[PDB]
């Protein structure tokens, strides 16, 4: 009988893992402040990594990489991409963002802005923190100044028909204790059922790509798919019929590349090869796709929720490859293995 | 020549003391009886090795050392063992009944009766020093004598020897070693009382020493003799600069100058390599590149923590054996790009390097192997704070219920001293936060 | 912390005490004449903890035999190791105690107590450094219950900074002699709460159940019960008696096992249960089992504050640590999470007589309240109707002293429950 | 990366290699606090021997 502890009450992914571990008849739950465990399903903020791997006899695992917040915080992501000698300059897939604070990039933001205002290439920028949009620099800076980033807004997204509507692609990545990167073959597109506007420089409905924020602001929740979530069998078929390409070629090679480059960069800082405690983590990469079928990274989510129907398969994948790899019990791989 | 007196308090201090002075004797070519054939200056000479050894007219080389314990059986092994002729009887001091793993008992009750005796025997050694530097205090955080009496001694040494240096070699408690249940109290009570009075403190987590003996030497269950012989190599690598001729770490004040910018933040992380098994009788000799690489692996550290999640204030490399500057510079440049060595913004991101061509000696028939080059990295990193956080959490759990407090109150200590000492550790944890992050 | 002075009071205390000296003399290689004829030296290393050295390499126990009637102490002298004891350490009265706490504590025992203390002082003066005292006695009778607790109080007055250890045998209706044992026990438990550092609760109910169920004896004598006690007493004193890697005296045991002053009533255990070879997993499984506990209390109904294991015999230290951590980590609900690292283990190479290896358990469990509740109910059943009080009030006591002792033991039960729910 | 102040001898050598540039109690109180513990022990012993005399 193995032992684990739950320190995140509202983790829909790891509450399901907790229930699936109990289904084996070989794991059992302790109270959260009991140190005598094999597996920590830790809290999302201020997880005590310093106190892990010191209890004698117990091989201790945890579901978060320490310092993976480097990738997942929006401001730290921009600092990482720019300062890294493995990504900056060479990289193109990231929209070149700038950090603002209430050292700072007051100096750097206005360098690129001016030559865009001269030429025909548009000058729209989106503001966000670790939800405002404007063409002018004045209308963004007010709420900002009392971790904040200004990213290049994609004015030329790929459109879904019928309707000329916008989407963002969510793909789940599981990095295990050996740092084997596993991409879940079923992804999801958080679409927007309201058509995309262009000349309107103030509206923020279709412009926002979420599932939850698309619930309140829009009554039309889509009859062509349900809810605002499109899956890999349908989107592949749409691309083949409309654009004459598969999901693999046009988009998925770029996703697997961006996942590699981001995770391989932080590897020597976060990895637990020769460490007193092991660790895995589930990441949720968010992507955009422009009208030339180039994929752009938006945000890496360090503690992501899954889609409703995919909870059963994915959480079983988590316990198979991440947990049971370290703690064996007594396929059809549901993941694609990216190297490293 | 400037002398160095080495004080040994409690069981851990004495038994580690035995390992160190056994080793020192083999490194300098001093025999058990005290004769040193290499030494041509009889009854003096003020060589580099004379910083640790005084001389008599008969040609005996006597450790500048004082062994103290509140019970006799541990120091009786010194009196009966192979190096009995090394020490004069006045150096070895023993009480009747011990501190029973109680700081309050070792500090207040029993310590008070023996403190004036111990300072008198230290004064006997100090009176025969032409130019004394300071002290090297060996003890445990967990032991009643090692926690209680040491902190009393460290207070009295600040009065009686005000300007002198005070270095600590502290054994941090580990439940594999079988400690007492109240060692988290003893560790925090003694750290509070000693913090103002110690200049530089080399913590040694028994967990790390135990697991290094398990992992590298392939020992099923490491004894204290296994732990102490490994620990004495690190102590030897640290103290080597005082005992041998060179031009780095050559005086005890340089450790303070180099490694300790903030006076309270005086706990450097020791990292030693290579640790090799004697069963591997022919092993493939590790290069300067490899052993310097091993100094950034958590497995080889003295305290288990992650330097990657923290910031270096100082970093200092002490090589022993077949090494030259070109090899170290090549190793540092290779390691520079590979590892994530984050330094603080307000310090120069450099490495102070020292080489002593005499390679690391080992005890004949020991579990350690004789190698041709080794390194000890002393590095003041904020990741050491993890060790305080673990220990402060164990304190809080018991102290929330007043568990075991009556034993300390029964010896004259107050409940105020627990919360006083804890708030200083809370302040110390906050000091490592301020230094170790950008915000 | 070197020498220990043994005392044995009453019928039970002397019979158990005599068996304890049989066992440890055999382990230390001391024959009935007091001469050392042994093979190893891992026997003489800490022999002076329990023995004095007379001339001619004679090893005489540091033991004091006490009783209010001479019958039981004459039987000890006639027994197998009766030669070994000092003749002037036999302190005995003629009247007897009549299974009355009041007679042992106040009237009959008060005459004899000065003669005991003279022998205690004579033994303590010759000690290089006295650890403290250990007492063997029952709480159901008169002498061992009443005079033993009087001795404890008087010894504390004269030696207030020394450790006071006890092996207290609790009464049970299954092995009861008199109906007034709950009175005698309740009065003594109140004394033990104040004036002892460490008490080993040896319940006769448990000893009977261990003999009846398992072992499988339809008719157990006191000899059968005492076989388990002498085995347990050997086990718990192993770290005091031999040079185990663990540094070991009575004060250190008290410092680590006693988180709060009043809660020092331990629950001993043993494995294997004896009257042919056993592995480390099987030892570790047995010692924690309720059927191997010498106090009749289910440890699953409470929580362990502190635990102390002593494995004996030549076995793998790695396999011990794995199995102890196996039991500990995977039954972690029954240990308190607010005392980290509260289970410790010691290993001694020399096994007990006639076993290759064994394991002794010492536990400060909150489930010990079940024992004190059982006596409290037996007490209160009689006390509510003032039944059998004329025996005690005839010796000068009154009802208020009984009322206090009842309240004090119910506070002790309430205090164990306080820390069980934390 | 550059090496500064290299020193040498027959026993060994040493140097610094920079990589990036930068940007109490008294004896009275001790013996006071020790004797305060002694008095609290003597107070706790006094209340015991008082209580034992009762
Ligand atoms: N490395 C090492 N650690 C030791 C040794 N002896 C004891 N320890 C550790 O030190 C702590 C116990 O301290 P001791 O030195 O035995 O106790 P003490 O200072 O003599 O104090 P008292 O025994 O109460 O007088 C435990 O955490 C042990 O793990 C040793 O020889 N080597
Ligand atoms: C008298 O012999 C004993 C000595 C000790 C102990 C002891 O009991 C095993 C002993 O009884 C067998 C001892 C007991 C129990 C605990 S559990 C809280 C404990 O933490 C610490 C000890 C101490 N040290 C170790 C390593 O276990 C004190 C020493
Ligand atoms: N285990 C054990 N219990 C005993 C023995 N003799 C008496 N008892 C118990 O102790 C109680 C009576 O105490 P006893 O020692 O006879 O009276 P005392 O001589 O006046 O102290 C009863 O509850 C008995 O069950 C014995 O040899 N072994
Ligand atoms: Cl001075
Ligand atoms: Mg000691
Ligand atoms: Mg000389
Ligand atoms: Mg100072
Ligand atoms: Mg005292
Ligand atoms: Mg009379
Ligand atoms: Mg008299
Ligand atoms: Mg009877």
């Amino acid at each position: 009988m193995y032992t684990f502890v739950v320190r995140d009450e509202n983790s829909s992914v790891y509450a399901e893992v907790s229930r699936l571990l109990l289904a084996t008849g070989q794991w059992k739950r302790l109270r959260k402040d009991n140190p005598r465990f094999n597996l920590m399903l830790g809290e999302r903020n201020r997880l005590p990594f310093g106190r892990l791997g010191h209890e004698p006899g117990l091989v201790q695992l945890v579901n978060y990489y320490r310092g993976a917040d480097k990738l997942c915080r929006k401001a730290s992501l921009v600092k990482l991409i720019k300062t890294s000698p493995e990504l900056s300059e060479s990289c193109t897939w990231f929209p070149e963002s700038y950090v603002i604070y209430p050292t700072d990039e007051r100096e750097v933001f206005l360098a690129a802005y001016n030559r865009r205002r001269e030429g025909r290439e548009g000058n729209v920028w989106i503001a966000k923190s670790s939800i405002l949009i404007s063409s002018e620099a004045s209308e963004l800076l007010d709420f900002i100044d009392e971790v904040h980033v200004i990213q290049k807004y994609l004015e030329k997204p790929l459109l879904l028909e019928p309707g000329h509507r916008k989407f963002d692609i969510r793909s789940w990545v599981l990095v295990d204790h050996l740092y084997n990167i596993y991409l879940y073959r079923e992804g999801v597109l958080r679409t927007s059922s309201e058509p995309y506007n262009s000349a309107n420089f103030q509206d923020k409905t279709c412009h926002l790509t979420n599932h939850c924020i698309q619930k309140e602001y829009s009554k039309n929740y889509g009859r062509y798919e349900e809810g605002n979530e499109m899956f890999f069998e349908e989107f592949n078929q749409y691309l083949m019929d409309a654009l004459n390409t598969t999901l693999e070629n046009s988009i998925l090679l770029q996703i697997k590349h961006i996942i590699r480059s981001c995770l391989m960069c932080i590897e020597p800082a976060i990895s637990t090869k020769h460490l007193h405690y092991q660790s895995f983590q589930l990441f949720g990469f968010d992507f955009m796709v422009d009208e030339e079928l180039k994929v752009w990274l938006i945000e890496v989510n360090g503690a992501p929720a899954c889609a409703q129907k995919l909870y059963a398969e994915l959480c079983q994948g988590i316990v198979d490859v991440a947990i049971s790899s370290v703690f064996p019990l007594a396929p059809t791989s549901i993941f694609i293995k990216l190297h490293h | 020549m400037r002398e160095c007196i080495s004080i040994h308090v409690g069981q851990a201090g004495v038994q580690i003391g035995n390992a160190c002075w056994e080793l020192y004797c083999l490194e300098h070519g001093i025999q058990p009886d005290g004769q040193m054939p290499s030494d041509k200056t009889i009854g003096g000479g003020d060589d580099s090795f004379n910083t640790f050894f005084s001389e008599t007219g008969a040609g005996k080389h006597v450790p500048r050392a004082v062994f103290v314990d509140l019970e006799p059986t541990v120091i009786d092994e010194v009196r009966t063992g192979t190096y009995r002729q090394l020490f004069h009887p006045e150096q070895l001091i023993t009480g009747k009944e011990d501190a029973a793993n109680n700081y309050a008992r070792g500090h207040y009750t029993i310590g008070k009766e023996i403190i004036d005796l111990v300072l008198d025997r230290i004064r006997k050694l100090a009176d025969q020093c032409t130019g004394l530097q300071g002290f090297l205090v060996f003890h445990s955080f967990g032991g009643g004598t090692g926690s209680g009496f040491t902190s009393l001694l460290m207070e009295r040494l600040s009065v009686d020897y005000g300007k002198k240096s005070k270095l600590e070699f502290s054994i941090y408690p580990a439940p594999q070693v079988s400690t007492a249940v109240v060692e988290p109290y003893n560790s925090i009570l003694t750290t509070h009382t000693t913090l103002e009075h110690s200049d530089c403190a080399f913590m040694v987590d028994n967990e790390a020493i135990y697991d290094i003996c398990r992992r590298n030497l392939d020992i099923e269950r490491p004894t204290y003799t296994n732990l102490n012989r490994l620990i004495s190599q690190i102590v030897s690598s640290i103290t080597a600069s005082l005992r041998f001729d060179g031009a780095l770490n050559v005086d005890l004040t340089e450790f303070q100058t180099n490694l300790v910018p903030y006076p309270r933040i005086h706990f450097p992380l020791a990292t030693y390599a290579p640790v090799i098994s004697a069963e591997k009788a022919y092993h493939e000799q590790l290069s300067v590149a490899e052993i310097t690489n091993a100094c950034f692996e958590p497995a080889n550290q003295m305290v288990k923590c992650d330097p990657r999640h923290g910031k270096y204030m100082a970093c200092c490399l002490l090589y022993r054996g077949d090494v030259v500057p070109k090899d170290v510079n090549a190793a540092i440049a290779t390691i520079k790009t590979k590892r994530s060595i984050q330094f603080v913004d307000w310090c120069p991101t450099g490495f102070k390097v020292g080489i002593n061509y005499q390679p690391p000696t080992v005890v004949p028939g020991g579990d350690l192997a004789k190698v041709q080059r080794a390194v000890c990295m002393l590095s003041n990193t904020t990741a050491i704070a993890e060790a305080w956080a673990r220990l402060d959490h164990k304190f809080d759990l018991m102290y929330a219920k007043r568990a075991f407090v009556h034993w300390y109150v029964g010896e004259g200590m107050e409940e105020g001293e627990f919360s006083e000492a804890r708030e200083d550790m809370a302040a110390l944890e906050k000091d490592y936060e301020e230094v170790g992050v950008d915000s | 912390m070197r020498e220990i002075v043994h005392i044995q009071a009453g019928q039970c205390g002397n019979q158990i005490g005599a068996k304890f000296w049989e066992v440890i003399s055999d382990e230390h290689g001391i024959d009935p004449t007091g001469s050392y004829h042994g093979d190893s030296d891992l026997q003489l290393e800490r022999i002076n903890v329990y023995y004095n050295e007379a001339t001619g390499n004679k090893y005489v126990p540091r033991a004091i035999l006490v009783d209010l009637e001479p019958g039981t102490m004459d039987s000890v002298r006639s027994g197998p190791f009766g030669q070994i004891f000092r003749p002037d350490n036999f302190v005995f009265g003629q009247s007897g105690a009549g299974n009355n706490w009041a007679k042992g504590h106040y009237t009959e025992g008060a005459e004899l107590v000065d003669s005991v203390l003279d022998v205690v002082r004579k033994e303590s003066e010759s000690c290089d450094c006295l650890q403290g005292f250990q007492l063997t006695h029952s709480l159901g009778g008169g002498t061992g219950s009443g005079m033993g607790t009087l001795l404890i109080s008087k010894i504390r007055e004269e030696y207030p900074d020394r450790i006071m250890n006890t092996f207290s045998v609790m009464p049970s209706p299954k092995v009861s002699d008199t109906v007034v044992e709950p009175y005698n026990a309740t009065l003594s438990v109140h004394q033990l709460v104040e004036n002892t550092d460490e008490t080993y609760c040896i319940d006769n109910e448990a000893l009977y159940d261990i003999c009846f169920r398992t072992l499988k004896l339809t008719t157990p004598t006191y000899g059968d019960l005492n076989h388990l006690v002498s085995a347990t007493m050997s086990g718990v004193t192993t770290c005091l008696r031999f040079p185990g890697q663990l540094n070991a005296d009575l004060r250190k045991l008290a410092v680590n096992m006693v988180p709060f002053p009043r809660l020092h009533f331990f629950m001993p255990g043993f494995a294997p249960l004896t009257s042919r070879a056993l592995t480390v997993p099987e030892l570790t499984q047995q010692m924690f089992d309720s059927k191997n506990m010498m106090a009749a209390c289910d440890p699953r109904h409470g929580r362990y504050l502190t635990v102390a294991a002593i494995f004996r015999g030549r076995m793998s230290m790695k396999e011990v640590d794995e199995q102890m951590l196996n039991v500990q980590n995977k039954n972690s609900s029954y240990f308190v999470e607010w005392i980290p690292n509260n289970v410790k283990t010691a290993v001694c190479d020399i096994p007990p007589r006639g076993l290759k290896m064994s394991a002794t358990f010492i536990g400060n469990s909150t489930a010990i309240q079940e024992l004190f509740k059982r006596i409290s109910e037996q007490f209160t059943a009689m006390f509510r109707r003032k039944a059998f009080l004329h025996w005690y009030t005839g010796e000068g006591m009154d009802e208020m002293e009984f009322t206090e002792a009842e309240s004090n033991m119910n506070d002790l039960v309430s205090e164990y429950q306080q820390y069980q729910d934390a | 990366m550059e090496v500064i102040e290299l020193n040498k001898c027959t026993s060994g050598q040493s140097f610094e290699v920079i990589l990036k540039p930068p940007s109490d109690p008294s004896l009275e109180e001790i013996q006071k606090k020790l004797e305060a513990a002694e008095e609290r022990r003597k107070y706790q012993e006094a209340e015991l021997l008082k209580h034992l005399a009762e």
